[PDB]
């Protein structure tokens, strides 16, 4: 809700609610970002292709 | 030797809430690892005691056994700096927790998860998005009716779960619902349904009990059915008059020495192991104490 | 232990960065069809009587080919331990949800 | 109430009187004779960091 | 006019001298200097086992009012500690030299069975491998080749058969502590182990113990239940089950806590109560002890059990090393 | 009759400095000796339109 | 041979510093790395921010409308550039430098220190304008798109600057919570010499005093020039692969 | 650190007085406060174990739990020098205890409050008219066997007083006179068990445990039956079979659930304390003894 | 499946070459790219007594 330049601010600064694990079988929610290194665009927008 | 972490915050966190952070200085908190630098992530109970999910206060003793304990010493706007808890070492610890307590000079302390209240505990970092929940201490006498207050809630909600009459709030929360200390009475945050770890640990009991049951020795029943009649005191006064049924019925047998002998030995190898069973959590040893300093010297 | 210590600060007002995904390399995903389960997500809850309990869970697959493998270890000691799949030609299975 | 903490323990050039300030010291502290005091004991009679 | 009125101050400046400096830490680094002598003595570690000549005592530094010894003479023994480090306690043991076989490992835990007669002058102690030759290829054949003659081993306990039967076994046996020297000698042994601290070699030549106990009694209780804290201190236990073929002896490792642990071990042996509490057997007054457990001591979590071979004869047993282990053990907590 | 070693070879560990790093450009370096001692930072900005 | 174990004992405990001590160098060389990281914004937002013509008014409820239209468009069309530009053929080449020129303009280059000189080329001048972090493949197709570089070596500086707080900083750091840099500058305007306007000429003295001191020495990096930029190229990839992590 | 406390006296001691303390003088006393100079009011068990009041065994054992001990070292006119015992230091303690039990190598010690006669413990300082009362250390096999013999010829005693019918008291000293522990036999001589139910310093723990041995099989059936559930403990259902049939027989309905907490909670604060008052409080190991000497090697 | 025990931690007075030898060499080890290898970690990497 907060202005734009908040979101594109915490876009790099701050990984998502509860994003998916990699390279794991199956997928968890990843809570220790030790070298998670992602960036999920569609949170801004939330829309799905 | 060299016993200290320092956890750094991701964003600076509010001038308001740097205030509420250093009220807690010297108080304990379970760091997640012992290493010399780390993040917020691991710094509180926050994890296992998620506002999402439903609480479960054995899920949080059993937590709090694992992790390593640290005491607070500093806060900044960007770095909180901590000392770690070592079994050969000594601490000059500070109560500072918000449901108050008055601790006995030289008495053990023993360390809870936050059950007088949720907002007692926590300090939300609403800048890094995160809420620091520390855990209770308080002495051990009085932390052991706490425990036993939460267990028996589980068993008796269960049966009595949701009657219309008044049969719930007739004793459960008159009873269990609170505890009364010196000239105060501490509301408790009861759990509305306990799924999780209370329960499994409740049946480890029910195991222990049914062993007893068989082992308990017959001179001791038959002591007590005379002192209710004849004799009065102030422990008898639980019971009324009447005797239970059930003491009438096991108690047919005329006594022997020799049975009792070995009841008596077999059931105390249970009862030390009892003991194991109620611990659920670490406790601190105290050495001195200043009600006008506040600062304890565990250990 | 070895320890360092470091302060930034900001020489200009505006954003002075920008990364960009250049060029892709792979897709860890797989894009499959597997559909998450909801019995793992919510273990407790079931219906009343329990033989048709037991019918549903499993003409459904919920044991054999269920996502987190409940048993003693689960319940009693609270642990939660994924399950099988011995090997996978895609990758990291994606989890639908209907 | 009585909060009694707006004071500043940075170390500071001092200079020494002769009137003597021990005279019921503890006790008027204690009642509140003066606001804005603070008591340090043992280890915090220390001479402040910077 | 310089009245004496009390303890001089320049006399007691020099004693609080002494006793002021702490032990060092927290030296900051230079790669300009890129190692200093500064360095080294934050890193020494200055210990024990001098040379016997007259001065080689003096400049060891054994002579110390503390238990550890600190050289520099009167300028030594500022630290008042090191990080509490205990020198370890031994106990010492005569035992007959063919109830212990001399091919052991060194680092094998040890069992002492308390005999009953008073004025005994000669102890009983136990390997986690001659206990299986009392109690009763794999450990079969290695415990066979070891101890030979069953018997030699039943004479020590002559009430064996009555102390099984009374759930009564597990309390007259005492967990000691690993072996650290053996002297060879043909009638009486002169066995020594480490009770109660750091577990580390006498030998001149100064070398690492690693305590060892066979593979298919090793049981790793973590990873069989396979956020989570990472504690630093992981435990060893004993358990000493009396099921339906016999007693069984076998080793936990785990990190969680001791209120836990007997929680895991109830659902780890659920199936063997069960399948002993079956028909098999009836309810009766004493009859009823499942089995005792007992920790060991500490060593560090996250790695520190290796897996390797003990050879003896041309046959292999496989084995598990614990390095650095820590010696410290409660007594039994029955279990049921 | 014999067995030969024939070599013995090991690893050359080689030195990275921040300093002759490309990145380095980009950030403008000062060395605070007490950093430890410093509680906070501040730059202000004064603009007229 | 207990002379020949004490020299190997040395070479151990003086060979665990120098690992932790160059643990401590890749460590400072990374933490600047991942701070830019997270501070760098995504390239379909940015590029449309750039554009003052569409926030001239100010962001209304309907100018927030578009640009979020425009996001949607760029992130879905404009993505993975280095890959749209194989499919190209011909025109690869100034698509490329097309490309990155544009990240270079949708940087904010006006920062307080646009007045110091703190890097420059091999050849004469040219300052260096920033520099494109990149990974070893990419590295090599940049290269071939571009073309021959143009100096591959740049100057700046060998050492750090000192900052103290010494003198009078000291007494109102022991007094008051707070310190101030550079004391004199603030003594010299405010009671010495107050109402002398300050102008960019005399003030550049002062505002980089330390900065500019240090004396220049090579520094090896990869300089191609898009339009009048000087603009380094260079991939810290070396040392993630033999430190064993990821980049 | 400085482990060392001087006690001084008011008055000298007589000749007599002295020569009574050095027969005690490689043994353990409790202290009041770990400072290195103390009174002589602070030091001994005689405190807890007075003759103006009636001693507890639960007062003596909550004393002896939280308090600092010490070791005597040497004895003088108007002077008593002890060290204290503190974690991470071995010890070398003689055995000067007057019902006199062997002690073996590697063995677990045991600190216990004086449960026979106070003649044995106590030594009369008609100088400072105060009394120093010195806890057994006993090998801890030895304290358990004793401890439910002389807790049984409690309960039995006053049983076969209410009747005599009950008991056969030649019986009752024939199993609980004697002590057997590897080899040794030991003869514990029985009080006389006092009348009135408020003497007897055994009489406040054996109400507490044949209080919560007439409540157990009331409350653990409760327990068993409501915990029955979907996924409870595999064991859960096998021990129910094992309890006697007279429990199982019980309905719940009898007494209200108003009363079913009340006797609950009083069952399950006794079967607590009692768990870690079976374990002995206080212990401390051994690493060797030599008879000759009397030495033990403890920490 | 082929480790250790071909290998011995004897101290030999090893040559320093410039070849990087780090590039993939923990995956490398990992699924075996070579019999006879030796990992040795922390307190263990160090030369061996005489």
């Amino acid at each position: 809700n907060r202005g734009l330049y908040n979101m594109v601010n915490e876009y790099s600064q701050r990984l998502g609610g509860h994003p998916a694990t990699s390279n794991t079988e199956v997928q968890f929610v990843v809570i220790a970002g030790t070298d998670v290194f992602l960036e999920q665009p569609c949170s801004f927008l939330q829309e799905a292709f | 030797m060299d016993l200290k972490v320092v956890v750094s915050l991701s964003s600076r966190l509010y001038t308001d809430e740097i205030a509420k952070m250093q009220q807690r200085i010297g108080c304990i908190l379970p760091l997640a690892s012992t290493h010399g630098t780390q993040n917020v992530q691991g710094l509180g109970l926050g994890q296992v005691y998620s506002l999402e999910t439903v609480p479960d206060y054995v899920s949080m003793y059993n937590y709090l056994s694992d992790c390593t304990l640290a005491v607070l010493d500093e806060v900044s706007v960007d770095s909180l700096i901590l000392t770690k808890i070592v079994p050969g070492q000594t601490y000059a610890i500070k109560n500072k927790y918000q449901p108050f307590f008055q601790w006995h000079g030289t008495g053990s302390l023993s360390v809870m998860p936050p059950v007088f209240g949720r907002e007692h505990a926590t300090v939300k970092l609403e800048s890094n998005d995160v809420d620091i929940v520390f855990p209770m201490v308080l002495p051990t006498p009085i932390a052991e009716e706490v425990l036993q207050k939460i267990l028996l809630f589980n068993v008796y909600s269960r049966v009595v779960m949701q009657a219309p009459g008044n049969a719930d709030m007739l004793d459960v929360h008159m009873h269990l619902g609170s505890v009364s200390y010196l000239g105060h009475h501490y509301e408790l945050a009861l759990p509305e349904v306990p799924g999780p770890l209370g329960l499994a640990l409740l049946d480890n009991l029910s195991l222990y009990f049914c062993i007893m049951v068989t082992l308990l020795p017959r001179a001791s029943m038959r002591l007590v059915r005379g002192l209710i009649r004849h004799e009065h005191h102030d422990l008898l006064n639980l019971f009324q008059e009447m005797v239970p049924d059930e003491i009438a019925r096991i108690d047919l047998d005329d006594l022997s020495v020799a049975d009792d002998l070995s009841r008596m030995r077999v059931m105390m190898t249970y009862l030390q192991s009892l003991a194991s069973l109620f611990n659920l959590g670490p406790r601190l040893a105290t050495a001195a104490y200043s009600q006008e300093t506040l600062t304890a010297t565990c250990w | 232990e070895v320890h360092h210590e470091m302060a930034s600060i900001d020489t200009g007002l505006s954003y002075s960065s920008t990364m960009t995904p250049a060029r892709v390399a792979a897709i860890t995903t797989d894009m499959g069809i597997h559909t998450q389960d909801f019995f793992s997500v919510f273990p407790a809850e079931a219906f009343g009587n329990q033989q048709v309990n037991d019918y549903i869970k499993a003409k459904v697959g919920a044991q054999r080919n269920g996502t987190l493998l409940r048993d003693p270890r689960t319940y009693l000691a609270g642990m939660t331990n994924v399950n099988g799949a011995p090997g996978l030609c895609h990758g990291q299975q994606a989890t639908c949800e209907i | 109430m009585a909060s009694n903490e707006g004071v500043e323990n940075r170390p500071f050039p001092y200079l020494t009187v002769d009137a003597d300030l021990l005279s019921n010291l503890r006790q008027s502290a204690a009642e509140g004779l003066f606001h804005s005091f603070d008591l340090l004991v043992g280890k915090d009679a220390r001479e402040a960091g910077i | 006019m310089k009245v004496q009125g009390s303890v001089d101050r320049r006399r007691l400046q020099r004693r609080i001298a002494g006793l002021l400096p702490p032990p060092a830490r927290r030296l900051n680094i230079s790669r300009g200097s890129e190692f200093t002598r500064d360095v080294r003595g934050l890193v020494e570690e200055h210990a024990q086992a001098s040379s016997l000549s007259a001065a080689a005592v003096w400049r060891a530094g054994l002579l110390a009012p503390g238990e550890v010894a600190v050289a520099g003479g009167g300028s030594g023994g500022g630290s008042f500690s090191w990080s509490g480090w205990r020198p370890p306690v031994f106990g010492d043991f005569l035992i007959h030299a063919s109830s212990f076989n001399n091919a052991e490992a060194t680092g094998t835990p040890l069992f002492q069975f308390k005999q009953s007669d008073p004025f005994s002058g000669v102890d009983a102690v136990f390997t986690p491998l001659s206990l299986f030759i009392l109690m009763n290829g794999g450990l079969t054949r290695m415990a066979n080749l070891l101890y030979d003659s069953p018997a030699t081993l039943a004479d020590l306990v002559p009430d064996f058969g009555r102390l099984v039967a009374d759930r009564r076994f597990h309390n007259f046996i005492t967990p000691v502590g690993p072996l650290v020297e053996n002297i060879k000698s043909t009638y009486l042994n002169k066995i020594t182990t480490v009770v109660h601290g750091p577990v580390v070699s006498k030998a001149i030549p100064r070398s690492t113990v690693k305590v060892t106990v066979p593979q298919e009694a090793f049981v790793d209780l973590d990873a069989w239940l396979s956020l989570q804290p990472c504690p630093a201190d992981a435990r060893l236990y004993v358990a000493l089950t009396y099921e339906e073929a016999g007693p069984r002896f076998t080793f936990f490792q785990s990190s969680r806590g001791h209120c836990q642990i007997m929680n895991i071990l109830r659902i780890y042996y659920s199936p063997s109560i069960m399948h002993r509490y079956a028909v098999v057997q009836p309810l009766h007054i004493e009859e009823l002890t499942f089995g005792a457990v007992a920790c060991l001591g500490t060593f560090s979590a996250t790695d520190g059990w290796r897996r390797s071979a003990f050879n003896y004869r041309g046959s292999s047993l496989p084995v598990v090393e614990i390095d650095s282990f820590y010696s410290n053990v409660s007594d039994w907590e029955v279990i049921l | 009759k014999f067995e030969v070693l024939l070599g013995v070879y090991t690893n050359a560990i080689q030195y990275v400095r921040f300093l002759e790093t490309a990145l380095a450009v980009s950030c403008v370096n000062t060395e605070f000796k007490d950093l430890s001692r410093m509680t906070d930072g501040k730059i202000q900005f004064r603009i007229s339109v | 041979v207990e002379y020949a174990e004490y020299v190997g004992a040395v070479k151990t405990v003086a060979s665990a510093l120098q690992f932790g001590v160059d643990a401590l160098e890749r460590g400072l060389i990374n933490t600047v790395l991942s701070v830019k990281l997270r501070h760098a914004p995504p390239m379909f937002i940015l590029q449309t921010l750039a554009d003052p013509t569409f926030t001239e008014r100010g962001f209304s409820k309907t100018v927030k409308s578009d640009l979020i239209a425009m996001f949607k468009r760029h992130l879905l069309e404009h993505s993975f550039f280095l890959d749209r530009a194989e499919n190209m053929g011909s025109g690869f080449s100034q698509y490329v430098r097309s490309r990155l020129s544009e990240m270079v303009a949708a940087v904010s280059g006006e920062s307080v220190l646009k007045g110091v000189s703190t890097y420059t080329t091999a050849k004469g001048g040219e300052p260096v304008g920033g520099v494109f972090i990149v990974t070893d493949n990419v590295l090599r197709q940049l290269l071939t798109f571009l073309g021959e570089e143009a100096d591959n070596q740049i100057m700046g500086p060998s050492s750090y600057a000192s900052f103290v707080v010494r003198g009078e900083n000291l007494v109102t750091a022991v007094s008051y919570g707070r310190v101030m840099r550079t004391f004199e500058h603030f003594m010299a305007r405010i009671v010495d010499s107050p109402e002398k306007a300050g102008s960019t000429k005399s003030d550049l003295p002062a505002v980089a005093a330390g900065v500019e001191d240090q004396p220049r020495v090579p520094i090896s990096a990869a300089v191609i020039k898009l339009g009048n930029h000087a603009v380094a190229v260079e991939s810290l990839q070396k040392m993630y692969n033999d430190t064993q992590s990821p980049y």
